[PDB]
RNA sequence: AUGCGCAGAUACCGGGAGGAACGCCGAUGGCGAAGGCAGCCACCUGGUCCACCCGUGACGCUGAGGCGCGAAAGCGUGGGGAGCAAACCGGAUUAGAUACCCGGGUAGUCCACGCCCUAAACGAUGCGCGCUAGGUCUCUGGGUCUCCUGGGGGCCGAAGCUAACGCG
């Protein structure tokens, strides 16, 4: 794996109950809002999957863009 | 849905002996009610062919189960036939 | 009856009176149907990260109970009801895991 | 002439032509330039040659009008989308910032055999 | 007081292919009601083919309502007349007085719905266009307010509310159109009651037509002493033409009409 | 080529409608008799893994026959077609091109209820149990969780099995 960022780290005990949680999930957005992976998140099969289902319920009801215009490139 | 409590209550009235923690009488009892609320589930949505199939092997199960609780012995059994209701 | 979450957003070029009138829609509505609040809460107005509701921003209102199970879908027709309703959305009440410890 | 400093170069290019053009600020346009706009025909307009070419052009007519100032859009891919870009950022007239939209799919439309053998 | 649609009578004879429907309410209509004379024959010359009756009941229904703009009405029930594409529903207006009204989507009996000033909008009660929530349906809908209901989408499942524009809303009329009526006009909320019957089946025709009430048409009908086409031999003729006088059956009626270019356009076609 | 555009298109901006699909995450990963099954939410539901050892008391393994189940194609009526698209129509081709390429466009593709059961239906390998090194990885349930243990997936893999692969 590589290494020279990771976030697992970046917060502790945090509950992934949630959708609230503009800025800590926001710590997983990248640029065009992807969805920054186990190459990142470095998070077990448990993780990047309830992990990733309220990424989800926050998308969905909303407050977060599922990817985004990139400024930059 | 599934619920537990009257569930235990009947495991109860059936298992003649409070202490039947797991018998015949039960298997009986709960294959039955499920069996039942179930398959009315079943009815008001004709779709579902994978659980309609497993209710199918359950059924099956139960009543084969009845089918020894006849082999050893009938007589309590045909109470039973008569407490529930099922196989008339 | 069971618990969800009542996580539902309204729209923001809102104001007084209206405030007044849909909200409590909400309420009576919730109570009719078999809803009772556990937790009254709501962070008010906010943006979002895409202009959905045709707006950047509009109010949200979260208020967790107890309800009668399977009406849930229902009164949630209910509210969408409401035009504004930007986002009608409701969660079976969990809430545990600590990753990271 | 409308004249405002400052606007937005599109850059957009297939890959047997590709596509360049001067807007406003907001959205709309005013000149633009593309493979065939190259006194060019079949293949050849699809060359990051060509790119520079009309990329040149969107230029010369960009300053003709009240604007050098502007920030890149990204249209899809084309080949030698670069040598065109540099021709852009070359004739300067100035050389802003860049916007990442090649507006992606997300899966809904199975394409034309061409990108089916791509199953 | 809906109305089975299938039943279908089986091999009694030819009789073969009968489709049956039997709204519910089947009550007898009520004391609003006179009824039509023998019309086929008319201004006292005679004209346009079939045309043959079959019982009599005959006629009055509501077609205009800003006359009470709100009592809240509440369905009387189902039932309907030995006219219209799509039964009735006669309903109750609160005030004591009821009257015989469209049938939109099966609605319910006892329920209650009215319409004018700005009713809820409700398959059922009805609007100025105007409170046309863009994007909905309606039908007996009527442009050139007061000229009442015009455009009584028969069982015409069709008042497609489609934008605004100007004192003109735009709709999707059945045909496969889009025409225009000032808002102020206006509509009955919903949709029609019936289609199926469109589908309807009946046995041997002399029976069923003729029961319809209609008897015939018979084209260039051998002794073309007049059936405009050829005869007097089998093969069917050339020209291109069709009976009394006729242009064949591929060309305008519509002119200046001033009617026409004010308002909608599609123009006249489909694509099923 | 082509077909579409100065009766202005192709690009850029805004708005409209609808059908389909469902990105990253998401995997060499998971659930299912099989088929095959995914944006989230909620309704009802079924298989199924671990631990206390509490219950019953061997009732169990097998399944000819039947009975229900299910690819995609296609039919039946009633919806619907944004895109894709046999058929068809062109354009490009060779000597020929009905096909491989480009330009078109139906049925169908999709939803409901009904109907066909269809097969490189596959791991080309029936099911049920117990006996015989280990090594490795990965998901998942319990713990004195340098690991151990029950379960679940690919990989290496003694003995051994086969005409040979290769199983292990």
């Amino acid at each position: 794996p590589s290494r020279k960022a990771k976030v697992k780290a970046t917060l502790g005990e945090f509950d992934l109950r949630d959708y609230r949680n503009v800025e800590v999930l926001k710590r997983f957005l990248s640029e065009t809002g992807k969805i920054l992976p186990r190459r990142r998140t470095g998070l077990s099969a448990k993780e990047q999957r309830i992990l990733a289902k309220t990424i989800k319920r926050a998308r969905i009801l909303g407050l977060l863009p599922f990817t985004e215009k990139l400024v930059r490139k | 849905p599934i619920t537990k409590e009257e569930k235990q209550k009947v495991i109860q009235e059936f298992a003649r002996f409070p202490g039947d923690t797991g018998s015949t009488e039960v298997q009986v009892a709960l294959l039955t009610l499920r069996i039942n609320r179930l398959s009315e589930h079943l009815k008001v949505h004709k779709k579902d062919h994978h659980s309609h199939r497993g209710l199918l092997m359950m059924v099956g199960q139960r009543r084969r189960l009845l089918r020894y609780l006849q082999r050893e012995d009938p007589e309590r059994y045909r109470a039973l036939i008569e407490k529930l209701g099922i196989r008339g | 009856m069971r618990r969800y979450e009542v996580n539902i957003v309204l729209n923001p070029n809102l104001d007084q009176s209206q405030l007044a009138l849909e909200k409590e829609i909400i309420q009576r509505a919730l109570e009719n149907y078999g809803a009772r609040v556990e937790k009254v809460e709501e962070l008010g107005l906010r943006r979002l990260a895409y202009p959905i509701a045709k707006d950047p921003q509009g109010y949200f209102l979260w208020y967790q109970v107890e309800m009668p199970e399977d009406r849930v879908n229902d009164l949630a027709r209910e509210l969408r009801i409401r035009d504004n309703v930007r986002r009608v959305m409701v969660v079976k009440s969990q809430e545990p895991f600590l990753a990271n410890a | 002439k409308r004249q405002v400093a400052s606007g937005r170069a599109y850059i957009h290019a297939s890959y047997n032509n590709t596509i360049v053009t001067i807007t406003d600020p907001d959205g709309n346009p005013i000149t633009w330039s593309s493979g065939g706009v190259i006194g060019y025909k079949g293949s050849r307009k699809g060359t990051p040659y060509a790119a520079q070419l009309a990329a040149l052009d969107a230029a010369k007519k960009a300053m003709a009008y009240g604007m050098q100032s502007v920030d890149v859009i990204v249209r899809g891919t084309g080949a030698g989308r670069e040598q065109a870009i540099r021709a852009l950022q070359a004739s300067g007239l100035q050389v802003k910032s860049i916007v990442d939209d090649t507006p992606v799919p997300h899966n809904g439309c199975r394409p034309k055999k061409k990108f089916r053998k791509a199953s | 007081k809906f109305k089975p649609y299938t039943p279908s009578r089986r091999f009694m004879t030819v009789a073969d292919f009968s489709e049956i429907t039997k709204t519910e309410p089947e009550k007898s209509l009520v004391k609003p009601l006179k009824k039509t004379g023998g019309r086929n024959n008319q201004g006292r010359i005679t004209v346009r083919f079939r045309g043959g009756g079959h019982k009599r009941l005959y006629r009055i229904i509501d077609f205009k309502r800003w006359d009470k703009v709100g009592i809240p009405a509440k369905v009387a029930a189902i039932e309907y007349d030995p006219n219209r594409s799509a039964r009735i529903a006669l309903l109750h207006y609160v005030d004591g007085e009821k009257r015989y009204i469209i049938a939109p989507d099966g609605l319910q009996v006892g329920q209650q719905v009215v319409a004018g000033p700005d009713a809820p909008i409700q398959v059922g009660n009805a609007l100025p266009l105007r409170f046309i929530p863009v994007g909905t349906v309606v039908h007996a809908v009527e442009l050139e307010p007061k000229k009442g209901a015009k455009l009584a989408r028969a069982a015409g499942t069709s008042a497609q509310i489609q934008g605004r524009e100007g004192d003109y809303v735009i709709l999707r009329l059945p045909s496969g159109e889009l025409r225009k009526v000032h808002g102020e006009c206006y509509a009955t909320v919903g949709a029609v009651g019936n289609a199926d019957h469109k589908n309807i089946v009946l046995g041997k025709a002399g029976r069923s037509r003729w029961l319809g009430r209609r008897p015939h048409v018979r084209g260039a009908a051998m002794n073309p002493v007049d059936h405009p086409h050829g005869g007097g031999e089998g093969r069917a003729p050339r020209g291109r033409p069709p009976a009394s006088p006729w242009g064949w059956q591929t060309k305008g009626l519509k002119t200046r009409k001033r009617r026409k270019p004010s308002s909608r356009f599609i123009i006249a076609r489909r694509k099923k």
